[PDB]
Parts: C-alpha cells; structure tokens; sequence
RNA sequence: CCAUCUAUAAUUUUGAAUAAAAAUUUUGCCGUUGCUAUGGC
C-alpha cells in the first residue's frame, strides 16, 4: 500500500548492508539513482537497493518500475544515512546496484541475500 | 564551459522533477520551487 | 626499533636460575645478535651479562621475528 | 644527602600533608596503589550533582571540531615529582582540538570556572602535500588531509595527531612545532583512533586497513602490528596495562590485545530483535559497533549505531548487560518532504508509521578509569552520565546535560583539588558533522565548539 | 624542551597631571540578546 514497498525488517537489512559493504570493496557496487538506472538498461545487476526515507521517496521511483519489467529484486531498506555509510562514500545514498559477476568473491553472499529479497516480494 | 555545466546541472534537476510529477497522483509545485 | 620478550617463564632454583622463551620483533632488521640480546636482557632483569645465556634462535618465515 | 635520603624525606614530606589532610592515613596509602591492581575504586557516581553542573559553550571558528584530547599532570608517587614537562607548566591542565579544516589548536583549562583559553595553534594546507606519491615519502611536516585524532602524551612532552594523510605527526606542546613524522606505510592506512597507555609513552593507533600500529613516542619509532579485525577499527582505548581495546564497526566485534602474551579475545554481541521481542510478550539490529572506552582492565564498555550501550567482561564473551536505544530515537521525518502528494493522508502514509524510525548514534563513549561514571554522547542534544553498579553487573542513567547541541565527536573529564572534595569538568567537542563523514543531516542548532559542564561532589 | 635573559601587563615614589622612575608580581562571516547568552551560513 505505501509506495515504499517491500521494506525489509531489521534482520533483512544488515544482512543487505554486509553484503553492500563487500560489494564496495569489491569493485562490485553502483551507487546513485542514475548510475543504478544505467545497470538496469545494461541488465548487468543482481538486486537493487533503495532507501525508504528518501525526501522525496518518488525521485527513485523508477527503478521499481524498470525492475519489475527485467525482472530484477529490489528492496527498499528505511534510512538513506545507513546505506551510504555501507556503500563507503561520505554522503547519503537513496539507490545503490550490486553489479553481476559470477567470478567473484562475495557471489554466495550475493545470492543469498538475494534469495530473501524473492522471498520478500 | 561554464555554460555547459549549467544546462548539465539543470538536466539532473528537471530529470527529478519530471519523477515527482510522473509518480505521483496529485503533484504538487512545493518540490519544483525548492528545485 | 627491536622489541624483546619473555614468555613461559619458569622459575628454576634446582639449577637456579630462569627459562623462559625469548620472542624479538626486528622490523625491518636482519635479526639481533645473541650478544646485544644478552645485554638486554641483563638490563631487564638486573642480572651481570655474564649470567645471562641465549641460545636457538630460528627466524619466522618472511622475516621479521 | 645519598639519593635514598632524598626519597625519605619526600615521603616523609609526603605523609605529613596526609596526616594534616586528615585508618584514614592507611587506607589512603592503599588508594595510591589502587591502580597498579586493575580494579574499580573510585565509587563516586552517587556524590555527584549532574543537576548543579555548570554548563557552557565556547564557539570555535573551526568548521567540523573532530577531536579533542586533554591532559591533567599526576603525581608520581615512586619519585614524588609531577608529570608537568616543566616547572612553568606546573598544575597547568591543558586540551587540544584538531578539525577538518587541518587545524591542531590547544587551550588552557586549568580554571574550572573560566572557559578555554587558546594558546597556540597550527594550521595545514596543500602546501604540505607530498611531491614523491610514494608512501614511505610520506613525511611532511604538516597536515593536507582531515586531521581526525589527537592524543596528548601523559608526560606532557608531546602531542600526536593523525588523519586521511596517512601520517603520525608528534608536535611539541609548548610550541606545537613538529619533531618527527611517522608514516603509516599504506595505502588505506588512514589514522582512525588513538589512545595512549597510561602513565606510559606506549602509543596505540587503529587504522583503516584493519591493522592497530604500536608506537613508542621517546624512541619515535613503530613496534609491532596487530592483526585479526575484519573491518576498519574505529576506535581504539587502554589503561594502564598494556590491554588496549579496539571495535571493528560493521564486523560487530570488540577485540582486546593482550600485546605480552601475543593473543587477542574476541567479543560479539548477537542479539537478536525476534528473541527480545517473543520475551517481551521497537528493537534495531546492531549494524556497527563505533566507540570503545575501558572501565577497568577487565571490563568494557561499546556503543553502537543501534543506540545500545553494552557492558562486557572479559570472562564473558557475550555482552553481561545491554541499554537499548541509549539515546532516543531520531525525529520522525517531515510529512511534507517525504512526498510530492497535495493530499495529506497520502503523505502519511508514506511515514509508513513508526518503521522508517531508526535510532540515535553513540557518537562518544568515555568512562572516568577505574570509576562507576561513563559519559556517552550523540547528536540527540544532551550528554548521559551513567553509574555502574558495584557488583559491575548492570548500570542505570544518572544524570543530563542539555546544554550540548551537536555531534558529540569526543568526550573527556578532567579532574582537580583535594583528594576528598573533587571538581570534574566534563570537556566534549562538538561538531555540525559525524568525524567520520557528512552523512548526518544537518541538526537544527549545532554549531561548532567546546562544551564544558563543572560537576561537583557533595553529600 | 627546560632554565636564564628580554618583551607585555599590574601595584608604588617625585608628580595638579603627562612624564619618567626606582621597586616588586565565546565566534571564519552575518544577527539577536545583556552590560552576558544563543540564532543563520
């Protein structure tokens, strides 16, 4: 019903905010609305994650919709100032796109958390 | 250049207020006057 | 700088004295001397140079300790 | 006048001004040593008046106050000499502050009653960056990068500083001029924390490529690295033995490094909200535990971004006690910003009720050694003064102080007068901007500058 | 770095007095609010 929708529990949320932080050390994450839209059309993304209390939240409401159409998860995690302290840059982030790669060293954690995000939806 | 940068960073702001307008039922002009 | 330490120590008064395992941290170091060791350690423990014995010293592998 | 003659008539010159300050006389000989035995003595957190504190601000020019680090000479009791550097610096208690805008400044705190008094300062710029690019070149005399620690020698000789350059600068505190330049030797090794042993010149420095670097200030030299955090560690305590110990943020482990015995313990919280809510019939998850401060030599405390205040033991690797959401929770989010609906309820709904709440930082976390009082700080706008209880099983919230408002980036207490009778001032800097980063929204109010608060003891 | 020596500041003599002279020893910027404290960037 809220526009923000699935918004993963506490639990969910720091197992999505590990993995972000290994994908930031990784070379493996895309951090930003825009940069995130370019993986979408590229279709080189695992799972989107967007933060809830973004003001205003309707500024990243097209990933949902770009998802949905290539069949990527997505989930919504409420505090923007936590995610862009795991995605490892100094300001807050509303969108960030772990990026595809089966040779790398974080994919079991990837899938994983990726598992859950179906799950939830 | 510096002409350039400000079509740029008016492309970045009108990208946002075409999302506020777009997905929402009833916009409002509270978000395009800040913008 | 050289750090020296003493674990293990065991107090010996059948043979009176002190054993103990020696570990040194030389960075950046070939490794230390059994003499300058022994000097150290009398400083350490308040005891002559002459009855201090240091002996087996094997390098870790990649230097360093 | 043999060298041993000297030292008697000190101590004896030293049990007369007992004697006249007074089984009392014993039992103060005692507390000269309860130190050496690390355990808790100083039980004064029912003496003290949190509501008689007398509070003020003093505004700094620079932006983003990051750290602060006093120092307060002691007597030693095996020579009976002061650890002032000098007989002008006699009793003189000394703080000194850096920023992100590459500043070390230091300030007089000796009267309580009077607010800090600049002396000195040194500034940094880009005129300071390295020409070489390579890291074991790293040795300029100043600062380029944000300076995010300071730490002042418990001798009074010297102050160290370290930041984003990478370096471990040693200034002179009488002067603030720079004796040697101490590089990381890394890529990523960015300075995070520092923390001296106490009454020692042994020197611990947490940095961000996972590693704590061992230092020894009089021989200016680097002894050993430790190694076992999976994460950046964040901040950094010790006491007077040589058990510093140290957080690793999102890993969400506590680690104490017994440096002798060359082994290390590891401390995790695992809670779990499921379980605390199913005993109760909002509770957050730890995402990252930021702050460390060393009650005793066998007990810890942590503060996490969950808003929980753990005690630790160091028999138990689990927490033995937990204050959740220590510092309230952050202020619900304007219905008018969250979005661009006309209709109200449309953007209430958006609130989603009370699941886009989270909860304040423990931004700070100090505990007076070997004592019953901990400080904790955050952005909330007060600083929590809390008691532990004697048997150290548990700890309750003695008192506010309101009269901060900002993030509270560092905490430290200072102490004077009689042995009985004690002032403790409480001096926090507080900045507009996390130490770390700038993802904190803007608080209402903050501003940048030195809080102080003038405790005192009656009963 | 410490000490010493200078410098700065305070009490005192001739002095209406200036004067000499021994002698000694809260902010980067912008406001509001007091005669001090907190609002914006």
């Amino acid at each position: 019903n809220p526009k923000a929708f699935p918004l993963a529990d506490a639990a969910l949320t720091q197992q999505i905010l590990d993995v972000v932080q290994q994908a930031a050390n990784l070379r493996q994450l895309k951090k930003g609305a825009n940069e995130a839209t370019k993986t979408l059309n590229r279709g080189i993304s695992e799972f989107i994650i967007m933060a809830a209390d973004c003001e205003p939240i309707e500024i990243l409401l097209h990933l949902p919709l770009l998802c949905e159409d290539k069949n990527v998860p997505y989930v919504f995690v409420p505090s923007r100032v936590a995610l862009g302290r795991a995605c490892g840059v100094s300001r807050p982030v509303i969108a960030a796109s772990i990026t595809t790669n089966d040779a790398s060293a974080i994919k079991t954690q990837i899938y994983a958390v990726k598992d859950k995000i179906e799950t939830l939806l | 250049k510096n002409k350039g940068r400000i079509s740029r960073y008016l492309a970045n702001k009108c990208s946002m207020a075409s999302r506020i307008d777009n997905y929402s039922e009833e916009p409002s002009n509270v978000f395009g006057s800040v913008l | 700088a050289v750090t020296i330490r003493t674990r293990k120590v065991i107090s010996n008064p059948l043979l009176a004295r002190k054993q103990f395992v020696v570990d040194v941290l030389h960075p950046n170091r070939a490794n230390v001397s059994k003499d300058e060791l022994r000097e150290k350690l009398a400083e350490v423990y308040k005891a002559e140079k002459d009855a201090v014995s240091v002996f087996g010293f094997r390098t870790q592998f990649g230097g360093g300790k | 006048e043999n060298p041993a003659d000297k030292r008697r008539r000190l101590a004896k010159q030293y049990l007369e001004n007992l004697k006249s300050e007074a089984d009392i006389i014993a039992s103060r000989l005692k507390e000269d040593v309860a130190e050496q035995q690390g355990r808790v003595f100083r039980y004064f957190g029912d003496k003290l008046l949190i509501s008689e504190a007398k509070q003020s601000f003093t505004r700094v020019g620079e932006n983003n106050l990051t750290c602060i680090s006093c120092f307060q000479p002691v007597l030693n009791k095996y020579t009976f000499e002061e650890s002032s550097n000098g007989d002008k610096n006699k009793g003189r208690l000394f703080a000194y502050t850096v920023s992100k805008d590459l500043q070390l400044t230091k300030y007089d705190i000796t009267d309580f009653s009077k607010r800090p008094k600049k002396l000195k300062y040194a500034k940094g710029g880009a005129k300071y960056i390295p020409t070489s690019k390579h890291e074991y070149e790293n040795t300029t005399e100043g600062h380029y990068d944000e300076i995010l620690t300071v730490a002042a020698s418990p001798d009074g000789k010297y102050v160290v500083t370290g930041g984003r350059d990478r370096k471990l600068i040693v200034w002179s505190t009488e002067s603030l001029s720079p004796v040697k330049v101490i590089p990381t030797k890394d890529r990523r090794g960015e300075v995070l924390s520092l923390a001296f042993r106490k009454n020692s010149d042994q020197l611990y420095a947490s940095c961000a490529d996972f590693k704590i670097r061992t230092y020894s200030i009089n021989q200016f030299s680097q002894l050993e690295i430790l190694y076992g955090h999976h994460d950046i560690v964040e901040d950094i305590s010790a006491l007077a033995m040589e058990r510093c110990v140290t957080v690793g943020a999102r890993d969400r482990t506590a680690m104490l490094w017994k440096i002798p015995d060359e082994t290390r313990l590891t401390f995790r919280g695992g809670d779990e909200p499921q379980k605390l809510l199913r005993r109760w019939m909002l509770f957050f998850c730890e995402g990252s535990i930021d702050v460390v401060s060393m009650v005793d030599d066998f007990h810890f405390i942590t503060g996490s971004d969950n808003g929980n205040i753990c005690l630790w033991s160091l028999a138990k690797k689990k927490p033995i006690f937990t204050e959740r959401i220590a510092h309230g929770i952050l202020p619900e989010p304007s219905f008018n910003d969250i979005s661009g609906e006309t209709d109200e309820e449309l953007r209430k709904r958006q609130l989603q009720g009370k699941k886009l709440l989270q909860p304040f930082w423990i931004t700070s976390l100090y505990a007076i050694p070997y004592s019953n009082v901990f400080i904790s700080g955050s952005w909330s706008g007060s600083l929590k003064v809390w008691k532990i209880s004697d048997n150290l099983r548990s700890f309750e919230l003695l008192g506010e102080l309101s009269g901060a408002k900002g993030v509270v980036t560092k905490i430290q207490v200072v102490e004077s007068g009689k042995h009985g009778k004690e002032k403790f001032r409480i001096l926090a800097s507080i900045a507009k901007e996390h130490r770390l980063g700038r993802w904190i929204a803007n608080v209402s109010g903050a501003r940048n500058g030195i809080y102080s608060a003038v405790i005192d003891q009656t009963g």
